[PDB]
């Protein structure tokens, strides 16, 4: 009736389905599409589906998936302190995790149904994007631990390519991916 | 619920949708500030907040309270733009720049210059 | 509570008011945080100026006791009377009244306006500015700690509502 | 006014019309500041950071309900040459105040 | 039954009658009579009766009635905040509204059924009382705009005249009201 | 409901009705101030608020709590006036000037210690 | 409810009952310390409340969180004794004095 998940129909349903995809209007209000809330949603098929993932996508796909989930979890568990004081007032590690969370949920989660290339995505394409982001974040963590400021990092040129990897075709994606990984490696040496 | 399929160019004037959204957001902010200013006092408010306060006041005195007048759609959009002109340009983050150039700057003239 | 449809409506209204009170308290606390951070900068600035003013008075008193007479300094100490006109103006800060210091601090009309002491005469001038820096630091830090108390108060209230009521 | 500090600076405070004294220990300072705040005809007293960092732990019991005498830590004789770590102090302050370490 | 305003007879009556006068228990406990709940009562005959008032009571009777209604509504709106923060936390501009609401309540609405003169109240008497309450409130708001504290305003002794006005006989009233209006004016213009 | 048929002049006393409803008003105020203390703490109160709090308390503990003793009506009105005298004379807005003039100002210690 | 009959001498190890009770009591006040620090500042603290918060956390992370492994009763009791041993005596006012020395040695270092 008014969005209450306690009515008998919803309770009866959630006991027998295997996944809940929680659409939310507050996301489409801030231009996030598809407006799936990644906090309330869940699934119960992942453990049973892991072998197919290892054999058809990559031997490490499950660990990257858990790592992305963990980054999102941490970034969510940090928002209240960001509301209280603002982003600039935080540390370097908290700033980094805020930035990488924004990068995840603006270059991986978000998907444009009308773009004639971003309308669809494979499993290998998504795996490539996840691996790109995890590599970039590992490099950046090493750097700010070393002594670089997050500002040199935010203006790195590799960002406008890691965030542009959605609109590349499914054939041109392996090449784009390998050269983007090499570029990510390169920009770190300049930080070393 | 069907509003979006009946506005825009060819149906009404093409700034209809964004002006609607902007009026909504401004009125929401005005109401919240109007509640807070009772325990803080207006002197401890930033400037944009006093803008929103005055906006919400004029909104419910000129837009809603219309009496028995028969307003066209053009008079209503005029009054909406004359009210939006209170907020500083650039605060109207929903509208596009073209319409802001085209219609901003008017002031309350007609509702008190005419019945 | 007596179970009636009218009671159900009344309780629902209460719930609505409770939430619309929580969000208002949150907005007030945000304003308080803005004010508090605006104060912390000028607070550390006054602390900076006090630090750079203490060195001056310290150095002026240093050579005046050694490189001048080790006794003319104590003679100047016994010479000048104490100061008491430190009557404070009570000050409003967010629904509270706190002390603000307006020490009168006369300088010119006191005894021995000009005379013999060589370095003491001016080292007595430095501690004047040292006292001014002290009173500025005090006047800013009292307000800062007050605003902090108000912030923790409001957050206590918000937690109370959102976790019990 | 009043200052509990090294008597060599105390005479300078006298030059500034401010009676001061000291004996270089936390316990004696806390002992006689009881009288000082009972004989508190002024509105503020200063104490170096080395005597005891926080005068609240000391006068909080006797100043209860009363607010005029404000007490603050002030640079010492070691700081007369070295200086102070201003930002560390402010940051450990805001830490306990708004709950966390910020502005980093 | 049970004070329950949702039972079938009450509802079936709401959809027929023209005016609705709701009695509440909280006022009756306080021994404050007539004990008419202001927030839950209504009337659909006001707009059609305004010519009669303009011709028989006073040319601006509708506007005074509307101003009193607006003040009661605004005080009702403030009560919500008064409930969660306490009445001493408001600004003086709002404590004034709270106090004038208290005055309107206990000096205009209240009525003594066993008193020999307060039992029946003509309509020009009600006009006069409303007029002087509004005059006082306007002057007090002006004086707050000039730094006068809300506390000495409550100690002005013309509040006694205002609170006592309703016990004056119907023939003794015009002179009382004419004295009271200029006394109100002097309560503020004379202090300067 | 029938209380007004049998009180007043030519009956118990002429100030019975007004004393009764003045007591009602003061006690209601005391209870509301209790409800406020439950939220903003006792220190935050004003002075007249504390006077109403004290009135509610003393009312409950001396006027209600009598415990098997037989009080004539004059004793009851005497106690009621001693309790009313805690409030400032200018706050008894439901009693006339003459009843105030000739009954206000008794102390509770006098009725009993 | 039927726990007192099935544990103890001849059925399990001897210290089972008192160990369980002391473990419950120690976890109890850690939780309420965490509740009070949650609203008032953690500045108002004492020397043993640190011990008790540390105990509550190590408890929830080592005693409760056993993953998928299968623990025999002896090693559950050993882990419990390890978690108790990081509270001083006099805080263990619930266990008798003989095995409070017999089992108290080993600390959590074994994982």
């Amino acid at each position: 009736p008014g969005g209450d998940m306690s009515e008998p129909v919803t309770q009866s349903t959630l006991r027998i389905v295997g996944a809940f995809w929680r659409l939310d209007a507050s996301l489409a209000f801030r231009r996030h599409f598809p407006a799936i809330n990644w906090n309330g949603s869940y699934s119960l098929f992942t453990s049973a589906l892991d072998p197919w993932y290892r054999e058809n996508v990559a031997e490490d796909y499950p660990e990257l998936r858990d790592a992305i989930s963990e980054l999102l979890q941490r970034e969510a568990g940090l928002q209240e302190i960001v509301q209280l004081v603002g982003p600039d007032a935080l540390q370097d590690a908290e700033r980094l995790v805020i930035e990488v969370g924004r990068i995840i949920r603006e270059d991986f989660l978000q998907q444009n149904a009308y773009h004639e290339v971003d309308a669809y995505c494979s499993m290998k394409k998504a795996y490539g994007i996840m691996k790109m982001i995890l590599a970039f974040y590992k490099e950046a963590e090493a750097a700010i631990k070393r002594g670089v400021s997050i500002d040199e990092i935010l203006q790195l040129p590799v960002l406008e390519r890691i965030g542009r990897a959605r609109y590349v075709s499914e054939e041109e994606f392996p090449a784009y991916f390998e050269e983007a990984m090499k570029e990510i490696q390169g920009a770190f040496k300049a930080l070393a | 619920r069907l509003m979006n399929n009946g506005v825009g160019k060819g149906k009404t004037r093409e700034d209809h949708k964004q002006v609607s959204d902007q009026l909504y957001s401004a009125y929401a902010n005005g109401v919240d500030i109007r509640k807070l200013v009772a325990i803080i006092g207006e002197d401890a408010l930033t400037e944009n907040d006093r803008r929103y306060l005055q906006f919400a006041d004029a909104f419910e005195r000129f837009f809603i309270n219309q009496g028995q007048q028969n307003r066209s759609i053009e008079e209503s959009l005029q009054i909406a733009w004359a009210l939006l002109s209170m907020l500083p340009q650039g605060e109207l983050k929903r509208i596009s720049k073209d319409h802001i150039g085209k219609y901003y700057g008017q002031k309350l003239e007609e509702i008190w210059g005419a019945p | 509570v007596s179970p009636t449809r009218m009671n159900l409506l009344q309780r629902r209204g209460q719930l609505r008011l409770a939430q619309k009170g929580v969000d208002l308290l949150k907005k007030k606390r945000d304003a308080l945080v803005a004010e508090f951070f605006g104060l912390v900068r000028e607070a550390m600035e006054a602390r900076k100026a006090l630090d750079q003013a203490a060195k001056e008075a310290y150095a002026a008193l240093l050579l005046a006791q050694a490189f001048d007479g080790p006794e003319v300094v104590a003679g100047a100490a016994l010479g000048v009377p104490p100061l008491e006109g430190v009557e404070a103006e009570v000050e409003n800060v967010w629904g509270s009244k706190v002390p603000r210091l307006k020490a009168t601090f006369p300088d010119g009309a006191l005894l021995s306006p000009v005379g013999t002491p060589a370095y003491t005469l001016e080292a007595s001038r430095a501690f004047r500015r040292y006292a001014e820096a002290l009173i500025r630091v005090a006047n800013t830090e009292t307000r800062l700690k007050k605003i902090g108390e108000e912030i923790k108060k409001t957050t206590r209230r918000v937690n109370a509502l959102e976790q019990v009521v | 006014m009043a200052v509990i500090a090294d008597p060599e600076t105390a005479q300078g405070f006298r030059l500034a019309g401010l009676e001061g004294y000291g004996a270089s220990s936390a316990e004696e300072a806390q002992s006689l500041l009881e009288t000082l705040v009972e004989r508190g005809g002024y509105a503020l007293v200063a104490v170096d950071e080395a005597l005891l960092p926080d005068p609240e732990r000391a006068v909080e019991r006797l100043m209860r309900g009363r607010d005029l005498p404000v007490l603050l830590p002030i640079a010492g004789l070691k700081e007369a040459f070295q200086g102070h770590d201003v930002e560390g102090y402010m940051r450990e302050l805001v830490r306990k105040t708004i709950g966390f370490d910020i502005k980093l």
